[PDB]
């Protein structure tokens, strides 16, 4: 038939909608993963992070999960440890939205808020503590390493955009956070699919990590506002090697983006696909890349954002 | 402001 055990196991199959706005000719195309079980592209790592945990016996009934999170990954595990019968255990800063602190209230997860000054750092320090004091029944999935994140999107995600363009694509475009994203997808694409693509890293012009690292410049990371992106860092799920570019763009511009999807291609989009789409329509309007047909990741939806700037 | 790892 087609029906779902739960609601983990409807993520993916998103769609691709081509601007009209932006690029040259309809070189441009979008894809949607704001169409998702809890409406971001995180839901299929929140997924397949669980799935695995069980296959290898790390997660099994009675345990409990826990995490430190601040954005649509701790959503994402929420609705999955609803859906499968897990309690968890989520921590972050009360630095956070009273939007997303209720949202996640609405899912029975265990909300921990660290201190503000502390940021994500304290955040880590408090999940690592509760994990700690119970070794045997706590499990952290941590996203920035864990395998199952890139893995589900060569799996579900890259094959996808594979199908959908009939294996035309020849870009993709996609901001960095775990960098399991672009991974997956260029694994998918690269490897699975033998099609040696353009792959685009997008990150913040304020916090260039990537940028700075491949030049071998000194790495200064920094604050911005395009939410989903900018780590600060490297993550091991961000997989250098197929990485073919990096774009960087500015907060400012990125949201001016986002609000652009809205009004002119009727795209609820986020700030981070602002990011996104600002970077690929830069490449676009390239006479190197006038051929090619670059596909972009849009991983979340704008009602997410409606306490942001981007209204 | 998202810094070191938030969010994400």
């Amino acid at each position: 038939m087609a029906i779902y055990a739960d609601n983990s196991y409807s993520i993916g199959n998103t769609p691709l909608v081509r601007l009209k706005h932006f690029g040259h000719n309809g070189n441009v195309v979008v894809k949607i993963e704001g169409r998702n079980p809890s409406y971001s592209v995180k839901c299929r790592i929140g997924a397949n992070m669980v799935w695995q945990a069980e296959k290898d016996g790390t997660l099994t009934k009675g345990k409990e999960i826990v995490d430190a999170t601040s954005g649509n990954t701790g959503i994402a595990l929420a609705y999955v440890a609803a859906a499968r019968g897990y309690k968890i255990t989520l921590t972050m800063p009360e630095t956070m939205s009273l939007e997303r602190k209720r949202l996640l209230c609405g899912l029975g997860v265990n909300l921990v808020l660290t201190e503000g000054a502390k940021g994500m750092k304290g955040a880590i320090a408090k999940a690592e503590e509760i994990v700690a004091s119970d070794p045997s029944r706590y499990v952290m999935l941590k996203q920035f390493e864990n395998p199952a994140n890139p893995q589900i999107h060569r799996e579900t995600t890259g094959p996808e955009i594979w199908k959908d363009t009939d294996g035309k694509v020849d870009v993709v475009v996609a901001g960095v956070g775990t960098g399991g994203s672009i991974t997956g997808i260029s694994r998918a694409i690269k490897l699975d699919f033998g099609k040696q693509i353009t792959s685009v890293a997008v990150e913040p012009v304020e916090s260039p990590v990537i940028s700075q690292t491949l030049a071998g410049e000194e790495v200064k990371p920094g604050p911005h506002k395009i939410q989903g992106i900018g780590a600060g860092f490297i993550p091991k799920n961000l997989d250098l090697s197929i990485i073919d570019r990096v774009e960087t763009v500015d907060s400012d511009t990125a949201l001016a983006t986002a609000r652009r999807l809205m009004a002119e291609e009727g795209i609820l989009a986020g700030i981070s696909s602002g990011a996104a789409v600002a970077a690929a329509d830069r490449l676009a309007k390239l006479p190197e890349f006038a051929d090619k047909l670059i596909v972009v990741i849009l991983p979340s939806a704008s009602e997410r954002y409606l306490s942001t700037a981007l209204f | 402001t998202f810094e070191y790892g938030d969010g994400i």
